[PDB]
C-alpha cells in the first residue's frame, strides 16, 4: 500500500490515449539494479508532496522488454516527464538525478 | 592463483571445542610474518560473539542468598549461566526463558531461543533440583565484542547482571617454515585456530580476514576536510559552498574552467596548482621558478584573469 | 581523412611521464547500460548459515559496466593521468558534475559547457500508433558534441583513447566519436573499445553486430564481457544461472576457434570478462585466464556490479598505458588482470561502505533530502 | 659534540657521564637526556 | 639537522616542559632565587588585584611568566595553554 | 614509564576529594550551579562536566607527594598531577628509586597548596628537575636504575671477537656494507638484515673526535701512488700524500651508534624547542 | 555519521630528497588502532616497490680498477655515489641505462640516459666530480623489486661491479594511539607519521601499503570451482600374550614394540613384512589367529 503503483503492458498505453488534467511521470525499473532503488525513495517523497497534481506510476523492465525499446529507452535509471495537453513534449530523464531538477521540470515545464 | 590454501586438519575434541589448521606454503619472503600477526590479532579481540547478558528470577532477596530445593545458591547459577555458549548472528536484545519444574537437572536444552539464537553445546549444567518445585528463570541475550562490565543497572528492577564475555576463539598459534627455493626465499605458513563451538575455524578465519579488509578499506575512501551515505553528497555541498561563505567559491573554480592554453596548463598542473585560489597566493614573482615558463605567459593569465575576476588577491604589484 | 593543427611542438616541454588518457563519451550520474543474467563464485555453505544478515538477491544479474566519468574517476584514483572530453550543459547539475570530475583530479579542461542545452533533458514526441517515442524534439547536451568542439590538443597529448558504445546511439554524436577515434588514431596511440551494449541493442545477435563493426575495427584493445561475447556470435547459454553450487560449466574458457570469426588485422589483446571472478584474454599467439575472488559484502544500491567492471577497466588501463611495449608479453597480461581483479573487489567494498544498506521495516533514521540509509551495524537487527 | 663510546657502560661510567653533563649542558638539558636514555634502556631490555 | 625529531619537540611543546626550561632560564639572571620567588609572587598578586576573573588564560602566575618571556624576545603562548585540536 | 619528570598520576577519587573546593568554585563561578547544594549534588552525580572542570581546574596546580617516612631530604618534591583511573598513585621510575621505593606498598601523603606564595614556591623551588645532586657530595640522585642499566649495559657490550666468533684461524681466508649514514644502520636493523651484534662500517664525517686508546696501528698500507690506509683495531684511516683525510670508517655495532643517535637528537630537539 | 575518515593534519617538504607527512583516523575503537598501525608500519617498510641501481659497467671508463685516472674520487666513492641515486619508476623487470660525458672539467650529475619509463628525483646528486679529461662511460642496469636483490641472475661478470643498494622507498614509519573516552565508550585516534625519500609523496604511500595488505589478505577468501569380554578395554587392552601365536611371531613382534592388538592393526602387512624374520606363513597366521575369534 505505497503512492506509487505497479502498472502492466496494456493499461499503461491507456493514459496517453485518453485524457488527463494532471502531469503523468512514468518510471521505468528493475528489480536488479541498485540505482533505482534509490530513484524509487525520492519519488515517493516527491509524490507525498504532490498528492492530487501528480500521478507517478513505474513499470518493469525485465517483464516488459517489448515497451521498452520502443519508448527509446537507454538505461534503467529513466524517467518520461509527460504532460497533459496534446501537443506539448515529452521530457525523458537518464540517470539519477536531484529532486530539485524534479520539481523545476514539473512546475516550469 | 599460485597461493594455495587448504585445511590440514579438522577436529572436534568435544561440542564446545574445535580445532582446524591451515597452510599457506606459496608465500613469499616478509609477507609470513605480517599475515600471522595480523591473523592472530584478528582473531583474539576482532571477532563477535553472543552471551547471556542479564538474568532475572523469580523471588530472591539478594544474589548471594540460597533457594530451597537447590544445592547450588542463585551465585552459582550465575556462573553457570555464564558459561552457556550461544550462537547469533544480528545485533540487538533477545529474551529467553527456563521453566523446568520438578525434582532432575536443568540443563541447556531446558533453554527456549528466540528463531534466531540457537544453542551449540545442549549439554551444559546452569542448576540441580531436588524437590518438586517450579524453576522459573528470565534471560537477556545480546551480540558484542571484548568482555562486558556490569556497571549499569537502571531500566530494570530485580534483575542480576552478569559479565559476559564475547570471545568465540579460545588460542591461536601460528608457524612458519622455509620452502628451499634456492635464490628466492619462498616461506611456508601454518595456522592453529581453537573455537568454542560457535562457529568453525574457517568461518573464524574468513571473519577475520573480512574485519582486517574492513579496517584496511578507509584508507582509501576520499580525504575528507554533507550527510554521509547519500549518492548526491556532492550536489547540495557545492550549492551551498558558494552560497553560504564568502571567498570560497574561488575555490570551486579550477584552472581547466579559466580558458588556457595547453602549456601554460600543463605547467601550473605541474607545479602543484590545480585551483584559482592557489594561483591567486602566489605572486607574480613565483611564477618564474618554474621551469618552461616566459615572461608573455604571465602577461596572458594576468589579462585573462583581469577579464574574468576583478583584482587579485597577492598577484598585484608589490 | 582528418585534419590536424600541430602549430608548436610541446611535446617534451611539460607532458610529464604518466601518459594521458582521453575518456570518451557523457558524464552522467548512476547510470547502467543494461543487465543479464551471470553467475558468481561464492561460499554457500557461509550463505545458508548467515542468511538472516547477508544480502543475496534471488536473481543475480550483473551490469557490463557504469559510465566513462565513473572510469575516470578510477583510474584517476589509482593514480593515472585522465581526462574527460565530452559536452555537459551549464546548470547546476552539470555544474555539480564537473565540480565532482575535478575534486577526484580529473582532468576537465577538455569538457564543453552549453549555456541553451541541458544536462540530462531530452524532449520526445509521442509519433504514431504503438508508443514510438521520437527523440528528435531535442539532443541532450550529452548526446550533443560537435564534430569541432573535440579539442586536438588533448588528443595530441593522449596516448590511449577510451570509449563505449553508448555515444554511438545517436546519429550526430555517433559520427563525432568516429572522427575522435580515427583523430586520436592518426595521431598515435592506442584505442581501448569497452563495448557495453545498452537496453536497445539487445534485440538480434546481427543487428548488434553490424551496428558496432564501424567500432571493433579502428581499436587494438577491446573489452567484452561473457554475455555479450556470447550474444554477438551464436553461443547459447547453457548454463542453470540459479543454482547453489559450482559445477564448472560456468566460467567456461571458450577455445580459440570461437575468437577467430570476430578476429581482425590491428587488433592486439581480447579482454572477456566474466566479473572479478575469471577474466580470459585472447592473443595472436597466445591465451589464458586468472581467476578472483568476487565475494564482497553486496547490500542494496551496489548489487548492480557495476564498480567492480569500472576498476578492472581503471587497472587494465594503468597497467598498459605505462608499458605500452608489453601488452603482448604473457606474464605481464597476467599480472594486469591480477591487478584489476584486486582493483574491481577494493572498488566494490568501496561502494559497499560508501553506500550503506536501505532502511529496514521498521525506519526512524533521519531522512537524507534525497534518498534514505543506514550503516550495516543498523541493517543487523531483529525486527 | 658527547664522547662515542666503543665499550661496555656500568652504573659508575652513567654516574659520571650525567655529573659531566650537569655541569656542561644543565639541568634543564640532563633531565630530557635521562628520560630518553631510560625510554631507551627500557625498550632494549 | 635531524629529520625524525618532530615528535619530540611536540611531545615538549604540548606536555608542558617549556615552563621547565623558561624558569631555568629567568633564574640565570637573578642572584638569589629567593627573592625572584617573592617577586614574581608579588606581580602575580598585583596582576590578580586588577581583575579577579580577568587573571590571564588560566592562572596568574603562568601568565606572570609567559609576559616575561614574550618581553625578552621568546614567543610563548597565553599562561602555556594550547589545547589539543584532535579531542573528539 | 609513560609519565615524565615533573608530572604524577593522580587517581580520579584522591583528584576529586582533593579538589573538591576549587571544582565547587567552577561549578558556581560560570553556569549550571546556584547553591552549594546543588554543586554537591553534581559532583555526586558523576557528571562528565565536573569531570572536565576538574581536569580544567588541575591542568597547571602544582601539588606536593610526601612519604610517610621523610628519611632523606629529598622526601618532599612537588609535581603536576594527572588524572589517571586506578587506586594506585602512578610516579616516575628515576623519582621512585631516589625516593627509597620498597617492594611493600608505601603510603604516599598528597597535599595542595592554596595561596600564591606557596604556588610560585611550589612551582620555582620544590619541582624535580631543580633538585638532582645530593646536598652530601654533588653526586646525582636520579640515575638510571636496574632495567635502564641493564638495557644500556646490553646496548654497549658488543659481541665476542676472538676465537668465540670464528672457529679456525682467520690467516687462510666481507664485512656489512659500509654504511653512509646511521640512519641506514638502524633501518637495516629493523628490517632484520643485520643483528644487533654484528659488526658493521659507519662511514664517519671527519669529525676528528676519533675516540681510542693509546695503540699504534696495527698495520699500515703504503702504496705506490701514495694513498696509504691506517688499519686500526676500531676504525680506519685513509689519508692521501699530501697529509689529507680522505675517510674515515668506524666498526662498530647498532647499539652504540643508537645510543649516540638518540642522546644528539634528543639536544638538537631540546634546542630547537628551547627557541 | 560513524564513518571511519581519515585526514592529512601535516605536511612537510624539507627537501627534493626528504618529505613528511601525519595522518588521522578517529572514530577507531579500542584494540584495533595498534593492530591496523604494526601492520601499516610493517606493510610500508615491506610492501613497497623501489627502483635503484643493481649492477655498473665500468670497464667501458678508462681505469686500473682500483684507481682513475681523470675521475678524482677512486671506484669505492663513484659506486656509493651511484648507489645513492633515488629514481622513480614502474619498470617490469629489467632496464639499462648509459651515462656519456666528454669535456675538460665536469661534474657528473643527471647524466643518465634513461627510458622514458624511470625519472630522476634530485637532479643535483653527483655521481664524479673533478673529473680530468677522459672518456667517461658507465653502463648501469635498473631493478624494481620490494624487499633487495636477494640473488644476482648472472653469477659470472666480466666487468660489471654489482652494488648491494637496498630499495627502501620509505625510510621511516611510526604510529602513536590517544584515547578519547568518557564513560564506558573509549574512542581512539591512530597516528600515522611517514618519511619517504622523495620517490612518491607520503599520501600514496598510504594507498600503496592498503592495497598491499588488502591483496596480502584476499587469498584467504578465494575459492576454487567445484568439479564374556566385550567391553572396551577387554578388547583394546588385550596383549598379545593373550592371543595365542606361535613363539616365532611372538619374539618377533615383540622386538618390534608391538604388544597390544591395537599396535597391530596400526601396522600395515608391508611394515610387518619389514620386520625381521616375519614370513608370509606367519602374516597368514597372524590374520587367521585375529579373525578366529
Ligand atoms: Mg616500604
Amino acid at each position: 500500500d505505497y503512492l506509487v503503483k505497479k502498472v502492466s503492458a496494456k493499461d499503461i498505453q491507456e493514459l496517453i490515449k485518453g485524457e488527463r488534467n494532471v502531469p503523468l511521470i512514468i518510471d521505468f525499473y528493475a528489480t536488479w539494479c541498485g540505482p533505482c532503488i534509490l530513484m524509487a525513495q525520492e519519488l515517493e517523497m516527491l509524490a507525498v508532496e504532490y498528492e492530487s497534481n501528480a500521478l507517478i506510476v513505474k513499470v518493469d523492465t525485465d517483464d516488459e522488454y517489448e515497451f521498452a525499446r520502443d519508448m527509446q529507452v537507454r538505461g534503467l535509471p529513466t524517467l518520461y516527464f509527460i504532460s497533459p495537453d496534446p501537443n506539448k513534449d515529452a521530457i525523458r530523464t537518464e540517470g539519477l538525478i536531484p529532486i530539485q531538477m524534479m520539481r523545476d521540470i514539473i512546475n516550469n515545464d | 592463483r599460485t597461493l594455495q590454501w587448504k585445511c590440514v586438519e579438522s577436529r572436534t575434541d568435544s561440542k564446545r571445542l574445535y580445532y582446524g589448521r591451515f597452510i599457506l606454503s606459496p608465500l613469499m619472503k616478509g609477507q609470513a610474518d605480517t599475515i600471522g600477526i595480523a591473523m592472530r590479532r584478528a582473531l583474539l579481540g576482532e571477532i563477535e560473539g553472543t552471551c547471556i547478558t542479564r538474568v532475572k528470577s523469580e523471588k530472591v532477596p539478594h544474589e548471594y542468598s540460597t533457594i530451597t530445593g537447590i544445592q547450588e545458591s542463585v551465585h552459582e547459577i550465575l556462573m553457570n549461566l555464564k558459561e552457556i555458549i550461544l550462537r547469533s548472528n544480528l545485533y540487538g536484545t533477545s529474551d529467553a526463558s527456563i521453566c523446568v519444574k520438578g525434582p532432575g537437572s536443568v540443563t541447556a536444552q531446558d533453554i527456549i531461543l528466540p528463531p534466531y539464537v540457537e544453542i551449540v553445546d545442549n549439554t551444559q549444567h546452569i542448576a540441580s533440583l531436588t524437590e518438586p518445585i517450579d524453576f522459573c528463570i528470565g534471560l537477556q541475550i545480546e551480540r558484542n565484542r571484548g568482555y562486558l562490565i556490569k556497571t549499569p543497572h537502571n531500566f530494570q528492577d530485580g534483575s542480576y547482571p552478569i559479565d559476559a564475555v564475547f570471545m568465540p576463539v579460545r588460542n591461536a598459534n601460528h608457524s612458519i617454515h622455509s620452502y628451499g627455493n634456492g635464490n628466492e626465499k619462498q616461506e611456508i605458513l601454518f595456522l592453529e585456530i581453537w573455537t568454542n563451538g560457535s562457529l568453525t575455524p574457517k568461518e573464524a578465519l574468513h571473519e577475520a580476514s573480512r574485519n582486517l579488509i574492513d579496517l584496511f578499506i578507509p584508507f582509501l575512501h576520499m580525504e575528507e576536510d554533507t550527510v554521509p551515505l547519500s549518492p548526491f553528497t556532492f550536489h547540495d555541498k557545492l550549492a551551498k559552498l558558494i552560497k553560504n561563505k564568502k571567498k570560497i567559491a574561488l575555490k570551486s573554480i579550477f584552472i581547466d574552467q579559466s580558458e588556457l592554453p595547453s602549456r601554460i596548463y600543463n605547467c601550473l598542473k605541474m607545479s602543484n596548482i590545480y585551483t584559482l585560489l592557489d594561483l591567486l597566493n602566489n605572486s607574480q614573482e613565483d611564477l618564474m621558478k618554474i621551469e618552461h615558463f616566459r615572461s608573455e605567459d604571465v602577461k596572458r593569465i594576468l589579462g585573462i584573469l583581469e577579464k574574468y575576476f576583478v583584482i587579485d588577491l597577492a598577484k598585484n604589484k608589490f | 581523412e582528418e585534419l590536424d593543427f600541430d602549430g608548436g611542438e610541446d611535446i617534451s616541454f611539460s607532458y610529464g611521464w604518466p601518459p594521458l588518457v582521453c575518456c570518451f563519451g557523457a558524464a552522467q550520474h548512476a547510470f547502467v547500460p543494461s543487465g543479464r543474467p551471470s553467475n558468481r563464485l561464492v561460499d554457500h555453505e557461509w550463505h545458508e548459515r548467515m542468511k538472516d544478515a547477508i544480502w543475496d538477491p534471488e536473481k543475480f544479474t550483473r551490469a557490463p559496466g557504469g559510465c566513462s566519468s565513473n572510469v575516470a574517476v578510477a583510474l584517476a584514483s589509482l593514480g593515472g593521468k585522465v581526462a574527460f572530453m565530452g559536452k555537459l550543459g551549464d546548470d547546476d547539475f552539470g555544474q555539480s558534475l564537473v565540480y565532482f570530475m575535478n575534486i577526484n583530479k580529473v582532468q576537465t579542461r577538455s569538457v564543453r559547457l552549453d549555456s541553451k542545452k541541458a544536462t540530462a533533458i531530452t524532449h520526445m514526441k509521442i509519433g504514431k500508433r504503438g508508443g514510438l517515442r521520437m527523440t528528435t524534439t531535442k539532443p541532450s547536451a550529452e548526446d550533443s558534441l560537435l564534430k569541432s568542439e573535440i579539442n586536438i590538443d588533448v588528443l595530441k597529448e593522449a596516448k590511449m583513447f577510451y570509449f563505449n558504445t553508448f555515444s554511438m546511439l545517436d546519429p550526430n554524436m555517433r559520427l563525432t566519436t568516429l572522427r575522435a577515434t580515427k583523430i586520436s588514431k592518426k595521431l598515435g596511440g592506442v584505442v581501448f573499445y569497452d563495448v557495453n551494449l545498452p537496453f536497445p541493442l539487445w534485440e538480434s545477435g546481427d543487428k548488434a553486430k553490424t551496428f558496432i563493426q564501424q567500432a571493433w575495427d579502428l581499436a587494438d584493445i577491446i573489452e567484452v564481457t561473457k554475455q555479450e561475447l556470447e550474444f554477438l556470435c551464436g553461443i547459447k547459454p547453457s548454463e542453470r544461472f540459479d543454482t547453489k553450487d559450482n559445477d564448472r560449466s560456468k566460467f567456461t574458457h571458450y577455445p580459440p576457434e570461437v575468437i577467430a570469426p570476430l578476429w581482425h588485422e590491428n587488433l592486439k589483446v581480447l579482454f572477456v570478462t566474466n566479473g572479478t571472478s575469471k577474466i580470459h584474454y585472447y592473443t595472436k599467439e597466445h591465451n589464458s585466464a586468472v581467476l578472483g575472488l568476487e565475494d564482497v559484502p553486496l547490500t542494496p544500491y551496489t548489487s548492480d556490479m557495476s564498480a567492480s567492471g569500472d576498476g578492472i577497466i581503471a587497472g587494465i588501463i594503468r597497467m598498459l598505458t605505462v608499458q605500452p611495449h608489453l601488452m603482448t608479453d604473457k606474464g605481464y597480461l597476467e599480472r594486469t588482470l591480477k591487478y584489476a581483479i584486486s582493483c574491481g573487489v577494493v572498488d566494490q567494498w568501496l561502494q559497499a561502505r560508501r553506500l550503506g544498506y536501505p532502511p529496514k521495516e521498521g525506519m526512524e533514521d533521519d531522512v537524507v533530502p534525497d534518498d534514505h540509509g543506514i550503516k550495516s551495524v543498523t541493517e543487523r537487527e531483529y525486527r | 659534540n658527547l664522547v662515542f663510546h666503543n665499550k661496555a657502560i656500568n652504573g659508575t661510567a652513567m654516574k659520571r657521564l650525567i655529573s659531566r653533563l650537569i655541569d656542561h649542558f644543565g639541568m634543564a638539558y640532563t633531565s630530557h637526556i635521562l628520560d630518553q636514555v631510560k625510554t631507551l634502556g627500557f625498550q632494549q631490555a | 639537522r635531524i629529520p625524525f625529531l618532530e615528535e619530540q619537540v611536540r611531545k615538549i611543546r604540548d606536555g608542558g616542559k617549556l615552563l621547565t626550561m623558561d624558569i631555568h632560564r629567568l633564574l640565570l639572571n637573578e642572584d638569589n632565587r629567593f627573592d625572584f620567588v617573592n617577586e614574581i609572587a608579588a606581580e602575580a598578586k598585583q596582576y590578580v588585584e586588577n581583575n579577579r576573573d580577568e587573571y590571564g588564560a588560566k592562572k596568574a602566575i603562568l601568565h606572570v611568566l609567559s609576559n616575561r618571556m614574550n618581553d625578552a624576545g621568546v614567543y610563548r603562548a597565553e599562561a602555556y595553554m594550547e589545547s589539543d585540536p584532535f579531542k573528539p | 614509564p609513560s609519565l615524565s619528570l615533573h608530572r604524577c598520576g593522580l587517581p580520579r577519587e584522591i583528584a576529586i576529594e582533593l579538589f573538591q573546593t576549587f571544582v565547587i568554585r567552577g561549578l558556581i563561578r560560570q553556569h549550571l550551579a546556584s547553591n552549594i547544594g546543588v554543586a554537591k549534588s553534581k559532583i555526586r552525580e558523576k557528571e562528565p562536566i565536573v569531570w572536565e572542570i576538574l581536569q580544567e581546574v588541575m591542568q597547571g596546580h602544582p601539588v606536593l607527594l610526601n612519604r610517610a617516612p621523610t628519611l632523606h631530604r629529598l622526601g618532599i618534591q612537588a609535581f603536576q598531577p594527572v588524572l589517571v583511573e586506578g587506586r594506585a598513585i602512578c610516579l616516575h621510575p628515576l623519582v621512585c628509586k631516589g625516593f627509597n621505593a620498597d617492594f611493600d606498598g608505601d603510603q604516599m601523603a598528597v597535599h595542595v597548596p592554596l595561596s600564591l606564595e606557596a604556588q610560585v614556591e611550589a612551582r620555582l623551588l620544590m619541582f624535580s628537575h631543580m633538585n638532582l645532586l645530593s646536598p652530601a657530595i654533588g653526586d646525582p640522585i636520579s640515575v638510571p636504575t636496574q632495567d635502564m642499566l641493564i638495557g644500556l649495559y646490553v646496548l654497549t657490550s658488543g659481541n665476542h671477537r676472538g676465537i668465540c666468533v670464528n672457529r679456525y684461524n682467520p690467516c687462510n681466508r666481507t664485512k656489512e656494507p659500509f654504511f653512509s649514514n646511521s640512519y641506514d644502520a638502524i633501518g637495516a636493523y629493523r628490517q632484520k638484515r643485520i643483528n644487533l651484534d654484528s659488526p658493521l662500517w659507519l662511514r664517519w664525517r671527519l669529525d676528528q673526535r676519533v675516540i681510542a686508546s693509546r695503540e699504534t696501528p696495527i698495520e699500515v698500507h703504503y702504496e705506490s701512488l701514495g694513498t696509504f690506509y691506517e688499519i686500526y683495531g676500531h676504525y680506519l684511516i685513509v689519508r692521501s700524500l699530501k697529509k689529507q683525510i680522505l675517510f674515515i670508517y668506524i666498526r662498530t655495532t647498532v647499539g652504540h651508534i643508537a645510543l649516540y643517535r638518540e642522546i644528539e637528537e634528543a639536544i638538537q630537539g631540546f634546542s630547537r624547542a628551547y627557541s
